[PDB]
């Protein structure tokens, strides 16, 4: 076999990737998924099913599936868990209530058997009021360090403002790609 | 045959060796002929014993019957059946006409102690057949 | 040759029974 | 007591009649396909169907099923019979059984069913002899008909008098899920192609564990077979007498004798096989093959059936020795090994993906059945002693036979 037109490929760029956004409703998922997309906070609807995008950055098309997070939409989590490479999760700081659910529902879908090489993405989500915490109370909180075999990373990012999404998705393409 | 004359010290020295008191399946020889022994065959194999020695006068026992059966079977293609003994006690004869061997008592007949003796006369009276008329049919 | 085992010839009855 | 013997289709259209008695009308048989279908689709569907006072039994065949209607109290075996000498007749015929020759061979077909069965009582089957009275392409009847010997027609001279026997084996072993076998029963098969000058009377002999005891070597080797099916030159009162296998043999190839005896050994080829089916992730399958047999002895065509998932989809296959290739039409995965050596150990570790939508019925766990065909190898030890050709002309004939291995029922359960 030959694999010149794979290293010719590979010379301009031709890894793309993939990503996965879920975590509970109104916690800016759909807004995050739109900044990445377009750069600007759009209003929209509670996401009743799912949004499905793409992102170009790096060379690395690295698309976005958004999920919801009712109730009647929780467990629909596994339909994307096939055929997936990458998960972000976007915690819900401004929801102390909402905070022990996620922690839940992030818990459940990391004790799946077939969801393993998806690395940890934890997005600090709603970091625009005092009652956000930091980047380590809410790891801490969430016991993040004890996820034994998980890459994850904590990364607050403003939804309103739109400061951090750089840093992380440098760092979803630092972990998904081992190359120069 | 150069082949059972270096077959003979070999099988010799083994049934001297086993005391007179692991693979499973049964592969067969592509090719190899397989029948019973013959009463000229028997009568040869027993002549050629007798000329050679280590079969007159030795110590019968299962062991060493059974190896000299195989080692005949793998030298001639010839069924570990014809060398049986008539049922005792006292003198067995062979059961295969021609067969020049017999065993006597040299001390129940599992007991008794039996060794290989030679008869030129078994491969020309039936002693076996005139003994065991049912069992020769 | 043949597959399933050569062919080997067959006696004609029991010589050893006489 | 078939009433009527008739050929249908796979649309229900009968492709051949012929009626025997009378006693039944031919328009019987169109209700038999609806009776068929009803049968099928509730479960009740048998080999023998009722319509009213007329009963319908028949067998099922590659393209057609032989449908022979009945009123009387007929003898439903014999029936059976019939239609399987009828399917003898014409596999020897014709090469093919299907709709291609039913409706190209009629004048023959029409000819060999009016002679095979008159009144519903059959007369002449053999394929051999019937071939000398009715050809497709007419003489006095043979003398083989008339006379006694009715399978081996008088004659018969060759250039050389060459006899090919075939001891093939059947390895059938019922491995329950707790991994003991249940069902472990050797049947053998002495097949033999018999092509000599005249009429020999063949004189089977082998080592058999009855005919040793009775001529007072039973301490070798000796096949215990439990029970014996000869053939029907083999004569019954011959075997009952003296266990004296005599019997002609035909021209052509057919089977003497058929041994079945059960099989108290371990298994030629032991299967472990692991099922780490993930619930709607993954799957995974530690099949390890060990095979118990001789190492002399090589399984030539090794094909241990692994059934996989039914929807199982992009799977990977991590063996060690022989292809494995899952074929989506048998939903299973079919370790395929050319050549097996005897205390060979091939391990293989499957891998399958599975949808997250769960099945809407359940599909069952197949049996794993291995296809192992070791040549020139003998489970149950059965040796052919000698072959009594004896002619009144006087020839030397050559006979041959060989051994050969192979798995018949050894279906694995699975857990
Ligand atoms: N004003 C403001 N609101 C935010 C910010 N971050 C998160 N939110 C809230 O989070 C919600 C984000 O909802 P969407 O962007 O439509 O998508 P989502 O996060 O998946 O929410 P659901 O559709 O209900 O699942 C908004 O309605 C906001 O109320 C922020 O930085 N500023
Ligand atoms: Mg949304």
């Amino acid at each position: 076999g030959n694999i010149f037109a794979n290293l010719f490929k590979g010379l301009f760029g031709k890894k793309e990737m993939r990503i996965l956004m879920v975590g509970l409703d109104a916690a800016g998922k759909t807004t995050i998924l739109y900044k990445l997309k377009l750069g600007e906070i759009v209003t929209t609807i509670p996401t009743i099913g799912f949004n499905v995008e793409t992102v170009e950055y790096k060379n690395i098309s690295f698309t976005v599936w958004d999920v919801g997070g009712q109730d009647k939409i929780r467990p629909l989590w596994r339909h994307y868990f096939q055929n997936t490479q990458g998960l972000i999760f976007v915690v819900d700081s401004n929801d102390r209530e909402r905070v022990n659910e996620a922690r839940e529902e992030l818990m459940r879908m990391l004790a799946e058997d077939e969801l393993r090489d998806a690395v940890l993405l934890v997005f600090a989500n709603k970091q625009d009021l005092p009652n956000a915490m930091n980047a380590a109370e809410i790891t801490d909180k969430l016991g993040l360090h004890s996820l034994r075999h998980r890459n994850w990373y904590i990364q607050a990012t403003c939804a309103t403002s739109g400061d951090g999404l750089y840093e992380g998705l440098d760092w979803l393409s630092n972990q998904l790609r081992n190359q120069k | 045959s150069k082949s059972s004359v270096i077959g003979w010290p070999a099988v010799r020295e083994r049934m001297r060796r086993a005391e007179p008191a692991e693979e499973v399946g049964f592969p067969v020889t592509p090719q190899v002929p397989l029948r019973p022994m013959t009463y000229k065959a028997a009568v040869d194999l027993s002549h050629f014993l007798k000329e050679k020695g280590g079969l007159e006068g030795l110590i019968h026992s299962q062991r060493r019957q059974d190896i000299l059966d195989l080692w005949i079977y793998h030298t001639q293609g010839y069924f570990p059946d014809w060398q049986n003994y008539t049922p005792g006690p006292g003198v067995r004869y062979p059961l295969t006409f021609g067969w020049c061997y017999k065993l006597v008592p040299v001390e129940d007949p599992e007991r008794e102690v039996l060794e290989w003796r030679f008869d030129s006369r078994l491969a020309f009276h039936h002693v076996a057949r005139e003994l065991h008329p049912e069992y020769f049919k | 040759d043949r597959k399933g085992g050569s062919y080997s010839q067959a006696a004609g009855s029991d010589s050893a029974q006489s | 007591s078939a009433s009527a013997v008739y050929v249908l289709d796979l649309k229900g259209k009968v492709l051949i009649c012929r009626n025997y008695r009378g006693d039944v009308d031919m328009s019987e048989v169109e209700h038999f396909m609806p009776i068929l279908m009803e049968k099928e689709e509730e479960g009740m569907l048998s080999p023998i169907l009722a319509h009213g006072g007329v009963r319908f039994m028949w067998i099922k065949h590659n393209n057609l099923y032989l449908v022979a209607t009945s009123k009387k109290n007929a003898c439903v075996s014999l029936v059976f019979s019939f239609l399987y000498k009828v399917v003898q007749v014409f596999s020897e015929y014709f090469k093919e059984l299907e709709e291609e020759s039913i409706r190209d061979n009629f004048v023959i077909i029409y000819e060999l069913l009016d002679e095979l069965m008159d009144f519903g009582y059959p007369q002449t089957t053999d394929s051999k002899i019937l071939q000398e009275y009715i050809t497709q392409e007419a003489p006095r009847p043979p003398a083989t008909v008339t006379n006694a010997v009715s399978w081996r027609s008088e004659g018969i001279k060759y250039r050389k008098n060459e006899v090919f026997l075939d001891v093939i084996e059947a390895v059938n072993l019922l491995v329950s899920a707790n991994g003991n076998v249940l069902r472990s029963e050797i049947v053998g098969s002495i097949k033999m192609r018999v092509f000599l000058s005249g009429m020999p009377e063949l004189r089977l002999g082998l080592n058999d564990k009855v005919l040793f005891d009775n001529t007072g070597r039973g301490k070798s080797k000796s096949v215990e077979l439990e029970d014996v099916k000869f053939h029907q030159c083999v004569r019954l009162s011959r075997f009952e007498n003296d266990r004296t296998i005599s019997f002609i043999p035909p021209d052509g190839e057919f089977e003497l004798m058929s041994y079945r005896l059960n099989t108290h050994v371990k298994p030629l080829i032991w299967i472990e096989s692991v099922i780490e089916k993930h619930s709607h992730s993954r799957i995974e399958y530690m099949v390890k093959a060990k095979s118990q047999f001789k190492r002399r002895s090589t399984a030539n065509n090794v094909e241990i059936h692994i059934p996989v998932p039914n929807d199982a989809d992009s799977p990977k296959f991590k063996t060690t020795v022989g292809s494995v290739k899952w074929v989506p039409e048998n939903s299973e995965i079919v370790w395929s090994v050319k050549s097996f050596p005897g205390g060979k150990e091939y391990l293989m570790r499957a891998h399958f993906g599975l949808p997250s939508v769960e099945a809407e019925d359940k599909e069952g766990k197949p049996p794993i059945s291995v296809k192992f065909e070791i040549p020139y190898f003998t489970t149950s030890g059965i040796q052919v002693r000698y072959l009594k050709i004896i002619e009144k002309s006087g020839y030397q004939a050559l006979p041959w036979v060989r051994y050969i291995t192979q798995n018949g029922d050894y279906q694995l359960r699975t857990q």
